[PDB]
DNA sequence: CGTGCCAATTTCT
DNA sequence: GAAATTGGCACG
């Protein structure tokens, strides 16, 4: 019954909220999934604010 | 608790899957703190966040973004994903369907002196299946006043355990299931009765809900407990209770083949069978007449019959008449329960005439005595049949003698409109079509000759000269009472095969011309096989 | 890969405790008698420790010695 | 004339044609296939020579040295069989290959080599196939299947025409090499051609060719014909070919010579273009409106300019046809593309094509291949090349090269095993010409375009495997130069060539434990083929075409006999005279005809030329030198069966059962049965256990023999001689002496297996069938099998049968069975199970295997010797004791209770644990066999010993033998020549055996020197010990026979599909019974010939009761002493009895004590060969139940055995032949109230052997759900298998007598809970 | 800018 | 392999 936790060192995304294809992400950032794929995994950069 | 190493023999505690997916994303996260805390070239940093990344979404779900990670054998380690969705994932596995105590299974075998509500269970299974019933009702009498004593005693296997498993099991229903369960009948309630042997004995009767064939089939028994289960199986899953079908409201209690048998040869009349023609004063006088020998089962006499029909009110009023009928009707009429006509049995009782019976005593009289006609029906049956018989020879596949004429008659016609295709007057589609005409009417003229000589005999009358009656054959009578066998496998063994079909579904123009009881050669026989296979496969596949 | 759960001696006392016509209280006393069995089968804490272990005030001594009489007795003796 | 073994119980055969093609050996294939893996081949194929050569010499990157390669050797294998099979290791053999390194000069490629070093090397072992074509890999038999693939090559097959919605049929190609990455062809609904590398990403089809250096110009030379419009000073008029008009509708005025042949809108007829053909009409002249969307050929440029007037490959108009007229062009070159029959396709394509140049077009298949990486000039150009152009990743092997050019219409077999231009440039056009109209896609189920692969094929390959990564290995090391050090020996490391073959022989797909409960099952096993497997096809994706009787099937495939089931048609059996070509192919053998006389001679035709002639029939009647009677006969042409003439045959089949498999020829009356129950016959005919006695069939097809002797179950005799010594467990046979080497003491020495257990815990024993003093042949039998009987296979019983009623007994498949089969032991069964106990080594001190166990009593130990095992012949039962182990536990700190405890009851009861190995629960049996292996280095024990003194005690009778005869015979040389010079008579006798005659007497010394020194060598590898494991000392294994008796549930069968399950033993008394008082063995019911249709099973009834019935005759007169005159009038008027057979039996050439011993053999019943779909006719039946007089019918009356009154009508009796499959009721009863649960979810385990619990799965719960039934499914998902807490109070309840449950939760919803919010997602129960 | 056809992807026996 | 949904491109 007793879980416990790791404190990840940098933020992670849920791959269930990425790759089902109503991208929970995508639908919400309004962006497409080959976009959030190359943020996510290091490939290219996007300007927050 | 829920991800357990796994200790096989030699002392290793190999690594399961979700610990081998936790240590790599444990190790890629210490790395990337150390590397943080060092201040790192940010190359690295971003190669270790990417790593670290692929690492938790193997761990979430291997295999959802290509290139799953594979343990030692190549094979995909399994996720928590995994381990919820699927047909090997908890839902469908251990939420839905479960395995269970008190519950065994065995091979199924027949047995004929039972009652629909009763099964035949070993008393070697009931022992271990009623095993806590049997500990409490040891302890409860003094023979044990402990529960190891009576563990002991069961385990030993004394002679009182079994006079208390016969107490135990008195009023106990047992459910009989055979998988695949495909309708709600595939599960039953029975009372078990202690035989002596390792196989269940099933009631002849409820086969036809299950499905099931005595060549190897097994059912499982399961034991239901507390007291709501025990009068469930006694008043909604017993197996005198559901004997009309839900589907379509037929009954599903019919007696099948060699109940039957028996009874379509016991109702049946001959000619100048022996006794014939005497004034008996009821049935008892045919019966004690028939053991006696002197009389046939098929003589024609005249019986004196008491008949009860039910008034507006629903009383019985009786009726006395000398009815015509035959020795083996008025032993059968003992059977009957009281409310129904004597012209339900004045009759050959084919497979129709014997479902519409029960059928007419369920809805003119009730369920108790349309249960105890089953039984009685299914009893005498059997031993009629038994006592006739009957069997099955090589000489009783009678061929027509015209076959041979048709069969040359049908070839001269092939080879005259071959000769006319060869000069050129029809195409080859229509001189294809006409040839599966031709043949076509054939097999039909040679199907007709055959049943036309089989269904008749003839027989020395009353007096010096002669008659024709229908035929005693043995196989003309499991084809007509509808016993077993069709029309069309009467034919195939009396008359030619046929025409056959490729497996793309086109005629072959040239027949199988020979049936079983005859051979046939080598290519008459490879065709056959064509539709053999697609017959399995279709089956096997849907 | 799951496992199965193999019986140990203090499962095999349980089984036959829960079995037995004991009381609340027996049964309570019973928990902590077994609980303090090693693999040896020997008793290794004092009944005083048992006594206190129950953490009732009204409970003698008596009673923790009748229901290890009990205990005593079941399968295997001694 | 007769054999030795047939000639003690000859056989009656009613077969009438007579055979010219005797069967060829069964397991032929396994034993070829192998042979060519193993044996040296002058050139390079076939075997280890072609894997040793696809990959040396391999050489280092411009190192200049390599690694060259001489030959190979096969040394020879330590153990033979039986000690590989007893000892529980592999029988393999150690490959030793001659390798070579070379060491050049630098700056001189050419120069003589500095130095070469040449070291043969161990490159680990190989296993061996022994001479029954299986393997043993640890101590068990295995058996590799063939296989059944696509061969390779180039294939056109469109779709059906389904996948477009307006039904157009979409042709496509594929090449499918050997090895290597696949290329495909295929069009689109918009009619353009289009490329599949590897089954990526679809491209236009002109990538490929631009990539192969080609520019637009001589594409469209290559793949469209030329028409030259001239411009002879006006209005372009054109070079004309009559031909080019057919189909075709002008649409503007066509004239010439003055004649306007074709008007406007009038369509070209034939008479109009032989017309054109005779005036040979070339010049016509036409409007500018014709070519407003002709195509260009080539490119035009501007004389004055010298720029592009119009690119290559686009359609002309009018204001384009102005600009390039103006300019002074006289030529104007067109695609003649009429639509009908040359159409546009690869000029169209090339419009859709985005590259027209041919360096991009490998940018952009670099892009397809590896995507999201830069395109390199020069790794773009290296991965093309790679692709299908280096010898090294690419190989269309032979068969794919034959095949390749034989579709393609080439003429040459042999070529390149990699791919060239014109090989895509062929295959384009023939996917063009068959989109056309002019050619045929294939069938990938043709038996000519499926090949099959053997074990020897795949060993190779897998060789091949290993050896490439050898390679590797070998190349990255070569790199480091320190040549003049190192040898060939370091260079290779033996691991992953032995990994590789190892992991093939013992964990494959095609490698499986052999079925070993029969002759036939196993002889069936090792003639399989499989559709599955890697590289072939998928249980679910197989479809419905694959799994059909193919009209190419005949001869080569077994058309009824298969499993039923999901795989139905892919595990197909091998026919009996099939064979396999040089290149894989099924073909089976044909008669050859010629003038229309049969002429004796065998051809093997394949599937491929076997549709080019017409084919005969076996059926067919022939007079005496052969001629066809009919001259309207049967044929097959073209895969179609028809009827032909006399005089337009070619071949004829070469037997009547050359179409059905060995186990389907073994099912009389084969031609009788439907096709539906001769599949299930010829299946449950190889799961029948071998009984305690053989008994023949009594009625056979004549293959009996064939399947004894080849499947190596009997002890044939090697060499011809005289049994001189017959035991229970061996043969002793004395050699001829014209069969004898030279120097030799001629004896064979056949030592039998004696109660083995098999792979399906059955028996295994041979029982000698020959005579102290007997003579023998090669080639005959000596002692038999399981399931044998005088060397013919035997699989069940024959039992006195009678189809009828009985009271319900044998209701729907049931089985009555007599008290008397039971009684007689007919169907009992020898059952060996064997158990483990292993002492391993902890930390503690190491386990040991002792007969004092601490805390049990000496009752328990009873039955364990000084040594702790159990003796031989002990009946243990229950929880018994078999092996004495003890396993330590200790470093535990001495306690005043410790101490006192230890005192009292001594320090060996202390400190050691008890881990003894004990029977299992609900087994028992007999102790027949212990066997100790013990690590080399431990000290055996007294049992190990002893074990191995018995063992010894047999080498030295075997060599006393051999000893005996030689100094026999070197005693009487030396006797004769000391006689002859000086004659001594009397003396010679009482002086003692020791005393030209010293040569003569050193032989003496150096024999008994030699065979010392052999004793010596068996001894030292008696003594040998073992490798057991990491951490492994001692391992005991003990053997349990018990002897299981035939019950109700138990299942029997027959020959012709007709399964059933005993219902009951019925008392003799209550048997039905004839007028003699005979009971009847077996009752079966007559509602299943009917339907089942068949038919077979009442004919074999007729004619068992037939041959019975001579059988009582043969009895009589032997009972009462006649005379053997009497006796063999009658066996040879017995054995003459049919309508023109082929058999011919004279008793006059038989001795008088022949004859009583063949009259012996027949007073059970005379056996009787009735050959598939050439047996017995009904006339010949009859027959032989008049010459033993029993009525013609077939049908005598029977009486009732409990009223003693007459049954009312005749029944049929006979004798029909019983087999007992392998379903038993002993090991299906299962049962359970409480056990053991699982961990994780804590429920009732599965299974038998593990006391688990029956599944309630989901079409269970929906019965439940459909009656009502909410208590009965509550208490089946909480209490009775997981509610953990609720488990407990219902046993507690049940136990006080109180039916009542406290639901409670299940416990496999926590574990769901607790899974779900592991992947972060908050679920949880509410108030 | 607004529709509809076509290639990719996923999920299911 | 079949079927449904989603993103990309030709077209009006
Ligand atoms: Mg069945």
């Amino acid at each position: 019954e007793r879980m416990g936790h790791i404190e990840l060192a940098s933020p992670t995304a849920h791959i269930w909220f990425l790759k089902s294809l109503p991208s929970r992400i995508g639908l919400l950032l309004d962006m497409p999934l080959r976009d959030i794929e190359r943020v996510l995994y290091f490939e290219s950069y996007v300007v927050i604010e | 608790d829920l991800r357990p190493l796994v200790p096989l023999d030699g002392g290793r505690f190999a690594t399961s899957d979700l610990n081998d997916l936790y240590r790599r994303v444990i190790n890629r996260n210490n790395r990337l703190k150390r590397l943080l805390d060092l201040a790192a070239p940010d190359i690295i940093v971003r190669n270790e966040k990417r790593m670290l990344q692929e690492a938790v979404d193997a761990l979430l779900d291997n295999g959802r973004r290509g290139r799953a990670i594979t343990g030692s054998n190549k094979r995909p380690l399994k996720s928590l994903a995994d381990m919820i969705k699927g047909k090997q994932g908890r839902f469908r596995q251990n939420l839905l369907g479960k395995r269970v105590d008190y519950s065994g299974r065995s091979v199924i075998t027949v047995g004929p002196y039972l009652r629909l509500h009763q099964c035949g269970l070993p008393k070697k299974m009931a022992l271990e299946l009623f095993k806590p019933f049997i500990y409490g009702k040891l302890e409860l009498r003094g023979l044990a006043t402990t529960i190891k004593a009576a563990k002991k005693m069961v385990e030993r296997e004394e002679a009182v355990v079994w006079d208390i498993l016969d107490e135990v099991i008195r009023e106990h229903p047992v459910l009989l299931n055979r998988a695949p369960t495909l309708h709600r009948l595939g599960i039953q309630a029975f009372e078990p009765v202690l035989i002596e042997g390792k196989a269940i004995q099933l009631h002849p009767l409820v086969c036809a809900a299950y499905n099931a064939d005595f060549d190897g089939d097994q059912m499982a028994v399961h034991v239901p407990l507390t007291l709501e289960a025990q009068l469930e199986a006694r008043a909604l899953m017993m197996s005198t209770n559901n004997i009309l079908s839900p589907a379509n409201g037929e009954p599903i209690i019919v007696p099948s083949q060699d109940v039957v048998l028996g009874l379509y040869y016991m109702t049946r009349d001959c000619v100048n069978a022996k006794g014939e023609g005497m004034v008996l004063t009821g049935p008892k006088e045919a019966e004690r007449l028939y053991r006696s020998g002197l009389a046939s089962l098929h003589a024609r006499v005249k019986v004196r019959i008491t008949e009860y029909e039910k008034d507006a009110n629903g009383e019985l009023v009786a009726k006395t008449s000398l009815k015509d009928t035959t020795v083996g009707r008025a032993i059968l009429w003992m059977i009957v329960p009281k409310g129904l006509p004597y012209s339900i049995v004045n009759q050959a009782l084919g497979k129709k005439a014997i479902s519409k019976m029960l059928n007419t005593c369920y809805r003119i009289l009730g369920l108790k005595p349309t249960v105890i006609f089953a039984d009685q029906i299914m009893y005498t049956g059997f031993a009629y049949a038994a006592r006739s018989g009957a069997s099955v020879g090589i000489d009783d596949m009678v061929i027509p003698e015209k076959k041979h004429e048709i069969i040359s008659e049908a070839e001269a016609e092939v080879a005259e409109i071959q000769e006319q295709f060869q000069s050129g007057l029809v195409t080859a589609g229509e001189r294809y079509n006409k040839v599966i005409d031709i043949w076509a009417a054939a097999n039909d003229r040679v199907s007709k000759a055959m049943m036309d000589n089989l269904q008749t005999e003839t027989v020395i009358n009353r007096d010096g000269q002669e008659e024709k009656q229908v035929s005693f054959n043995s196989i003309y009578m499991m084809a007509d009472s509808g016993a077993r066998g069709s029309a069309a496998q009467i034919r195939q063994l009396a008359g030619m095969r046929g025409l056959m079909a490729k497996p793309d579904g086109s005629i072959i123009e040239t027949p199988i011309t020979a049936n079983f009881r005859e051979g046939l050669n080598v290519l008459q026989y490879f065709i056959s096989t064509h539709g053999a296979r697609k017959g399995l496969a279709d089956t096997a596949l849907k | 890969y799951q496992g199965e759960t193999t019986q140990t001696l203090q499962d095999y006392l349980m089984w036959q405790v829960e079995l037995t016509p004991f009381s609340d209280t027996d049964r309570a006393i019973a928990t902590s008698i077994v609980d303090a069995v090693d693999e040896t089968g020997y008793l290794t804490v004092p009944l005083e420790d048992i006594l206190e272990s129950i953490g009732d005030e009204e409970i003698d001594i008596d009673e923790v010695e009748a229901v290890l009489k009990r205990i005593q007795r079941f399968d295997p003796v001694g | 004339v007769y054999s030795y073994t047939e000639k003690k119980r000859i056989r009656k055969d009613f077969g009438k044609r007579p055979q010219v093609l005797d069967v060829p050996y069964l397991l032929s294939i396994q034993l070829d296939s192998f042979q060519k893996f193993i044996e040296q081949d002058p050139e390079g194929q076939y075997g280890l020579e072609a894997a040793f050569r696809s990959v040396f010499p391999i050489q280092s990157y411009s190192g200049n040295s390599e690694l060259q390669y001489v030959s190979y050797r096969l040394g020879e294998p330590v153990f033979d069989v039986q000690e590989c099979q007893i000892r529980g290791v592999t029988y393999s053999a150690p490959l030793r290959v001659k390798l070579r390194l070379v060491i050049y000069e630098r700056e001189a490629p050419e120069g003589t080599v500095k130095d070469i070093k040449e070291q043969e090397v161990y490159m680990g072992e190989i296993p061996l196939m022994t001479d029954n074509g299986t393997f043993v890999i640890n101590g068990t038999e295995r058996v590799i299947v063939s296989q059944l693939h696509r061969s390779p090559g180039v294939f056109f097959d469109s779709d059906k025409g389904k996948t477009h919605s307006s039904g157009k049929v979409l042709y496509n190609a594929r090449i499918i090499p050997y090895r290597g990455s696949w290329l495909d062809f295929e069009f689109d609904p918009k009619d353009n051609l289009f490329v599949r590398i590897d089954r990526r990403r679809k491209l236009p089809a002109t990538i490929i060719l631009r990539a192969l250096n080609y520019t637009t110009e001589q594409i469209l030379d290559l793949f469209f014909e030329k028409v030259i419009f001239e411009i002879r000073d006006n209005k372009l008029q054109m070079e004309l070919v009559p031909e080019r008009l057919r189909g075709e509708t002008a649409s503007f005025d066509i004239e010439a010579n003055g004649k306007v042949y074709v008007e406007k809108g009038r369509r070209i007829t034939a008479r109009h273009i032989r017309q054109l053909e005779k005036d040979d009409v070339k010049l016509i002249e036409v409007p500018v409106e014709y070519i407003a969307g002709k195509v260009v050929a080539k490119d035009y440029i501007d004389e004055s300019t010298g720029e592009l007037i119009c690119a290559a490959n686009m359609e002309l108009s009018l204001d384009l046809l102005a600009k390039l007229s103006q300019s002074g062009h006289k030529r104007i070159e067109t695609l003649f593309t009429n639509d009908l029959d040359h159409g546009p396709y690869i000029s169209e394509t090339l419009r859709v094509d985005p590259t027209n140049d041919r360096l991009s077009a490998l940018v952009e298949i670099y892009r397809m291949m590896r995507p999201g990486e830069p395109p390199t000039r020069e790794a773009a150009e290296s991965l093309f090349e790679n692709l299908f152009f280096s010898e090294d990743r690419y190989d269309l092997s032979a068969v794919g090269r034959m095949k390749f050019n034989r579709s393609l219409l080439r003429e040459e077999i042999e070529g390149s095993g990699i791919l060239s231009k014109d090989d895509i440039i062929d295959v384009m056009k023939k996917l063009i010409d068959i989109r056309n109209g002019k050619g045929e896609v294939d069938d990938i189920d043709h038996l000519g375009n499926r090949r099959i692969r053997s074990v020897g094929e795949m060993a190779e390959n897998q060789f091949r495997v290993g050896l490439v990564r050898v390679e590797r290995a070998v190349k990255e090391r070569l790199s480091l130069g320190d040549l003049d050090t190192l040898m060939p020996q370091d260079m290779i490391n033996a691991k992953p060539i032995s990994a590789a073959v190892k992991e093939f022989f013992g964990s494959s797909q095609l490698s499986q434990f052999m079925d070993q409960n029969n002759p036939l099952s196993e002889i069936t096993h090792k003639r399989r083929i499989s559709a599955l497997g890697p590289g072939g096809l998928t249980r679910e994706r197989a479809g419905f075409e694959v799994r059909d009787v193919h009209p190419t099937h005949y001869g080569r495939v077994c058309p009824i006999e298969t499993p039923e089931g999901p795989n139905i048609g892919l595990i197909n059996s091998l026919s009996v005279y099939a064979q396999t070509n040089e290149y894989g192919f099924l073909e089976t053998p044909y008669r050859k005809v010629t003038d229309g006389v049969v002429t004796d001679e065998i051809h093997y035709l394949s599937a491929i030329e076997e549709g080019n002639y017409v084919i005969a029939q076996a059926n067919s009647n022939l007079d005496e030198e052969g001629h066809f009677v009919e001259d309207l006969v049967t044929c097959r042409s073209k895969g179609e069966s028809s009827l032909f003439s006399r005089d337009q045959v070619d071949y004829m089949d070469v037997s009547t059962q050359q179409v059905v498999s060995v186990g389907a020829s073994l099912i009389p009356f084969l031609e009788h049965d439907d096709a539906n129950r001769a599949l299930m016959g010829a299946n449950m005919q190889r799961q029948a256990v071998p009984t305690l006695r053989a008994d023949k069939p009594l009625v056979g097809t004549g293959m009996e023999r064939a399947v004894a002797v080849d499947s190596g179950v009997t002890a044939v005799a090697k060499r011809g001689g005289v049994v001189q010594y017959v035991d229970a467990s061996r043969i002793v046979i004395k050699v001829n002496e014209d069969e004898m080497y030279p120097g030799e003491a001629g004896i064979d020495i056949y030592n039998l297996t004696k109660y083995t257990r098999s792979n399906q815990n059955t028996c295994i024993n041979q029982m000698p069938c020959v005579s102290l003093g007997e003579p023998v042949e090669r080639g005959d039998v000596l002692a038999d099998g399981p399931s044998t009987d005088l060397g013919e296979l035997a699989l069940g019983q024959n039992m006195r049968v009678a189809f009828m009623p009985w009271n319900g007994y044998n209701f729907e498949d049931s089985i009555l069975v007599s008290e008397r089969v039971v009684q007689e032991d007919r169907f009992t069964t020898i059952h060996i199970q064997e158990l483990a106990c292993v002492s391993r080594d902890t930390k503690l001190g190491p386990e040991e295997i002792t007969a004092d166990i601490p805390n049990v009593g000496e009752a328990a130990l009873s039955k364990l010797d000084e040594s702790g095992i159990v003796y031989i012949g002990a009946e243990v039962t229950g929880g018994d004791i078999l092996v004495g182990k003890v396993t330590p536990k200790g470093e535990t700190q001495l306690t005043p209770e410790e101490k006192l405890l230890r005192a009292i009851f001594g320090e060996k009861a202390s400190d050691v644990k008890d881990s003894s190995l004990r029977v299992p629960n609900g087994v028992s049996g007999t102790v027949i066999d212990v066997q100790v292996f013990t690590r080399d280095g431990v000290e055996k024990d007294k049992r190990a010993l002893e074990i191995e003194e018995m063992q010894l005690k047999q080498a030295k009778k075997d060599l006393s033998e051999e000893l005996q005869i030689l100094e026999a015979g070197l005693f009487s040389r030396i006797r004769a020549v000391l006689v002859a010079g000086g004659v001594e008579a009397e003396k010679l006798d009482k002086l003692p055996r020791d005393r030209q005659l010293e040569q003569l007497a050193e032989q003496y010394d150096e024999l008994k020197h030699e065979f010392e020194k052999k004793l010596e060598a068996k001894r030292r590898k008696i003594t040998q010990g073992d490798d057991l494991a990491p951490g492994v000392l001692k391992i005991v294994k003990v053997y349990l026979a018990v002897k299981r008796r035939i019950q109700p549930g138990d299942k029997m069968a027959g020959r012709h599909g007709n399964k059933g399950v005993i219902s009951k033993i019925n008392p003799i008394e209550d048997m039905p019974y004839d007028e003699n008082g005979t009971p009847v063995d077996i009752v079966l019911n007559p509602l299943g010939v009917p339907s089942r249709m068949n038919i077979g099973q009442i004919l074999e009834t007729h004619l068992g009761m037939a041959a019975k019935g001579i059988g009582d005759k043969i009895n009589a007169m032997l009972k009462q002493q006649q005379e053997v005159a009497k006796l063999r009038e009658f066996i040879q008027r017995a054995y003459d009895l049919g309508a023109d057979v082929r058999q011919k039996v004279d008793l006059s050439t038989f001795s008088d004590e022949e004859v009583m011993r063949l009259a012996e053999n027949l007073r059970k019943g005379m056996p009787i060969a009735t050959p598939v779909f050439d047996g017995a006719k009904e006339a010949e039946i009859k027959e032989l139940l008049k010459l033993g007089d029993l009525p013609t019918s077939g049908q005598i009356r029977l009486y009732d055995g409990r009223t003693g009154e007459q049954f009312e009508r005749p029944v049929t009796v006979g004798y029909m032949y019983m087999l007992k499959l392998n379903h038993l009721v002993d090991d299906k009863m299962h049962a359970r109230s409480t056990g053991s649960y699982s961990l994780v979810t804590q429920q009732p385990l599965g299974g038998k052997a593990q006391f688990g619990g029956q599944r309630f799965g989901e079409m269970e719960v929906w019965a439940l759900e459909a009656y009502g039934a909410a208590y009965t499914l509550q208490e089946m998902l909480t209490v009775k298998s997981d509610d953990v807490n609720g488990r407990t109070k219902m046993y507690k309840n049940i136990v006080d007598g109180n039916h009542q449950m406290e639901p409670g939760m299940p416990e496999s919803f926590n574990v769901l809970l607790k899974e779900i919010r592991s992947l972060g997602i908050n679920i949880e129960l509410e108030d």
